[PDB]
DNA sequence: TCTGACACGTGCCTGGAGACTAGGGAGTAATCCCCTTGGCGGTTAAAACGCGGGGGACAGCGCGTACGTGCGTTTAAGCGGTGCTAGAGCTGTCTACGACCAATTGAGCGGCCTCGGCACCGGGATTCTC
DNA sequence: GAGAATCCCGGTGCCGAGGCCGCTCAATTGGTCGTAGACAGCTCTAGCACCGCTTAAACGCACGTACGCGCTGTCCCCCGCGTTTTAACCGCCAAGGGGATTACTCCCTAGTCTCCAGGCACGTGTCAGA
């Protein structure tokens, strides 16, 4: 009772690309705290990275600042160039 | 440019390794072989900026027009969408000169395409910031080549040639 | 009279152990850096405090590693190092 | 202006540079095949780190590296220095 | 209709802005920044499960164990330098073999 | 009331472990040294979910605190927390 | 058997601590603080995980220490180095 | 110009217990960067914490167990025997 | 008088009661924390300073340069173990010779 | 050719949106400074270059104590079935505790002297190699 | 069979710190509204603990052999000394990139009703393994 989890979007997306092949329950589980973990670690980059700088309002930069340092190479390049795809598609509709 | 107000006149293409495709840019899968480019074109006439292409553009403090070669192009960074790296012309105040130096681009600088070429104007020689050590070197043998590989291994080329 | 090699780099291995002042010159790193941020992109101002702080983590960072390679070098009946112990050392922490 | 460019300056830190460091390391001798490595793994670390510091001063808006920056960047790599942030 | 399908997100916005409030994270959590946040999380996601399914489809399985999992972000050279101090429970280990045996 | 237990991870289980990390060949006085290598490395991460346990009104040690005390050492553990 | 249990090893899942000589470890190096200390479960599969995983490295780092000494043999003195070469 | 700093209480604390020795400036700022960042390791595991038990406040068991969480060996038994006694007459007063 | 005072204390209750409030960690936060963080720290400070003034008495100096401050965090075998990956600038390295290079 | 787990309809209630005030913050557009590159001339602490040399890395060996493979026999294990009770997680109180509202006062960092501790000298001893 | 790499008598520059001034700004008193958890009860649940039926594996014993550290020979190559050389730093000029604080205002939104919504507690029809 009261489980706040991303089971159900997580296998929606998985029936996006590939709906033939499934999932365990041990794999799910294990896919949701490295999930969490992350988000967890951008939150708190992000806040640490925002209370530097006598800044109060965690906004769009300071996430995608906290998502590059945190995520390495140029696939953090890639998923950047798929932030910026969401807020064109949240302000524009 | 800086927000997308300044850059509302501008599209992106993605050239995976030779298409003129859109495909949203990176939609969903990311493998090996992620050597594919993205470049824009502006709807007034339809000229498109390549990676290795040569613009004219109008110095804020300086004034005088000169010409930048551009190098490479990385899009959604902090400051700017797009952010252009680009090597200067050593203007003599029609032969240009050629400098090694990496310099950034704006947007709302570019008025015109400078399609130059060894011989609408020509090259002379590569030179260096501290006005001497010209080198006969013209620009063709190297746009291919900066075009055909990653910029890093371009740089070092461009040091090796020098 | 010339000392035998091996005397002389004990009592320099103190001399500059003991100590803390900075031997990498602070000119030619700021230089370095300046033109390695450069790859990432021109027209930036750095000043004197980065440098400094800069030159002190790598001093730290590159004595650390260095002993580390000392270490692994002396483990295998060695004296002197490698590019193997190096590598040793750098896959092992990072 | 920016009329200025260096060509290749790896070779900054400097062979005897590498010595002495290797000294303060506790080294008895180096073999010749560390001063052309040892200055590859310190651009990488370089690489990582002026990244990261030219991240957080760009992130607000200024083009200017402070050393508090500099101080936040290390910590967040486990490699925290003190008294200069 | 909804926020998350406003900018087409699988992944929930207003359960990420609530767990962000609630999570004693920050005072002030800004519009884009939800947003941006689930838009990263769903391309990384996006990213690790097709590097599942392609070790998977190497093994002849239709299912995603974690050992296909940590196969996938293992053989991933920039994935693994994230995932370099984690423990993939019932994963196993990369196979790997030097040149000195 | 309970001791001499520390061997119960004998000297094969210590040969399979070793297998696994890549070794053909390994000599016996390693089996003691790597005994307290587990013992520190457990009280270590032990004490730490006590710690947790205690501080959480708790008696019973679940996975969430350890869990927990895994990511405070930096060795994050994944489907268990 | 050994060459062969390389790979039927890296290739194989199940864990080799026992878990009930584990179970009994950690209860006795537990009441060292206090009487009567209760864990879960699951917890000692996680704790087991975890500890064949930091294991399961410390043992890659001493073979590849020991292939860098021009042997195949590990002793004690590797592991000592494993702790004092990384921390 | 509000150069946040520890340099008095540091100073202060220093002469309880040594008069004669003094402290340079150098060393001060490598004295204040070290209590901020104890403090911060301090506060950011306090909060962490307090998140993991759906804990709204931080009360002084909280940094209590923060405090045994980091600080490591018979010291760490020190501190508390430090701290717990402040309190003990610091309510009673 | 302030709680600094009532506490017995040298270091400031309202100060880091204030900069966690402004640090943005916690909506709320206990009367007991900022008295039993400020023991703590108290005793942190007391016990480093106390070290470099044994490691000034041992080379016959008054002021503490990081010389002696790193050879007090270095030191200490617990102590040394909080500050495991830790960069001090201008402090040195350990005096220790290893009997394998003689 | 037989199984134990995994996945679609299934309701509502805690949560996601719908929408109207007033806190409240930032990139626009402003003062004068806050550090800093470029280079002006010399030089002196190092940086390169040549060369002699001695400690040490490389390579085969056969002694030689040490182990994996082959092999009994227990020995604790691998799982099924319960008796059962300490405890994690369930709602409710209400009383102790946080933020903040007026209002006030000691303080600790901007400036300024007034000393205050160390380096380098003329010039001895100090444990270093053979 | 004897040199330096510094020690310590002792004066002064010389940068640096401890009193001395000094004044806006946050610490202190504490109802009040909100709020949150120590008790108070409960409740169900899951592994302690035991018992029992099978069962993979450890404890050494024996032995051939891959292996390891010392031997001995070979070379090798980096360090110390002598000579050349080479640019950083001293001390500034000096304007220029960029920052110490308003401000604002208008839209981002906390709060709060407010209206609605979706996915997990189940679940029996399917599907990787032996």
């Amino acid at each position: 009772v009261r489980k706040e989890t991303y089971s159900s979007y997580i296998y929606k997306v998985l029936k996006q690309t590939h709906p033939d092949t499934g999932i365990s329950q041990k794999s799910m589980s294990i896919l949701n705290s490295f999930v969490n973990d992350i988000f967890e670690r951008i939150a708190t980059e992000a806040s640490k990275l925002a209370a530097y700088n006598k800044k109060s309002t965690i906004s769009a930069r300071e996430i995608q600042t906290a998502v590059r340092l945190i995520l390495p190479g140029e696939l953090a390049k890639h998923a950047v160039s798929e932030g910026t795809r969401a807020v064109t598609k949240y302000s524009s509709s | 440019a800086k927000t997308l107000k300044d850059l509302q006149g501008w599209e992106i293409i993605t050239t995976d390794e030779q298409g003129n495709i859109i495909d949203g840019g990176q939609k969903r899968l990311r493998r090996r072989g992620a050597k594919t480019e993205h470049y824009l074109k502006r709807s007034s006439d339809g000229i498109k900026l390549g990676r290795g292409d040569s613009v004219v553009m109008h110095n804020e403090a300086a004034g005088t027009y000169s010409v930048y070669m551009i190098q490479e192009l990385r899009l959604n960074t902090l400051n700017n969408v797009v952010e252009l790296w680009a090597l200067t012309y050593l203007r003599w105040f029609n032969e240009l000169y050629l400098t090694a130096e990496l310099a950034e681009l704006q947007l709302f600088n570019f008025i015109r395409v400078a399609n130059v070429m060894d011989g609408d104007f020509t090259v002379r020689y590569i030179c260096e910031p501290t006005g001497e050590k010209f080198v006969d070197i013209n620009i063709e043998d190297v746009k291919a080549y900066i075009k055909k590989v990653e910029p890093r291994e371009a740089q070092e080329y461009l040091k090796d040639l020098t | 009279h010339r000392y035998k090699p091996g005397t002389v780099a004990l009592r320099e291995i103190r001399r500059f152990q003991k100590s803390t002042e900075l031997l990498i010159r602070k000119l030619p790193f700021q230089r370095l850096v300046r033109e390695i941020a450069q790859d990432f992109k021109t027209d930036l101002r750095f000043q004197s405090s980065a440098i400094g702080a800069l030159q002190e983590s790598v001093e730290a960072y590159l004595v650390s590693l260095f002993e580390d390679t000392n270490l692994a070098a002396i483990h295998a009946k060695r004296v002197t190092i490698q590019k193997k112990d190096i590598k040793l050392a750098r896959r092992l922490r990072g | 202006r920016h009329r200025k460019i260096l060509r290749d300056n790896i070779q900054g830190i400097t062979k005897p540079a590498i010595r002495r460091l290797a000294r303060r390391g506790g080294v008895k001798r180096i073999s010749g095949l560390i001063y052309e490595e040892v200055r590859a793994v310190l651009k990488s670390f370089l690489e990582s780190v002026i990244r990261d510091s030219v991240t957080y001063t760009e992130h607000a808006k200024r083009k200017t590296v402070t050393s508090l920056d500099v101080v936040y960047a290390l910590k967040r790599q486990g490699r925290t220095l003190y008294g200069f942030g | 209709q909804s926020r998350s399908a406003k900018a087409g997100l699988t992944f929930p916005v207003g359960r990420v802005h609530r767990l962000l409030r609630r999570g004693n994270y920050a005072q002030r959590i800004g519009s884009g920044a939800p947003v941006y946040l689930t838009a990263v999380l769903e391309y990384l996601a996006a990213e690790i499960l097709e590097l599942a399914g392609n070790a998977a489809r190497d093994n002849k399985k239709t299912r995603i164990i974690p050992r296909h999992l940590q196969l996938a972000i293992r053989n991933d050279d920039e994935l693994n330098k994230l995932l370099g101090n984690v423990t993939i429970a019932q994963g196993g280990v990369l196979p790997n073999i030097h040149q000195n045996l």
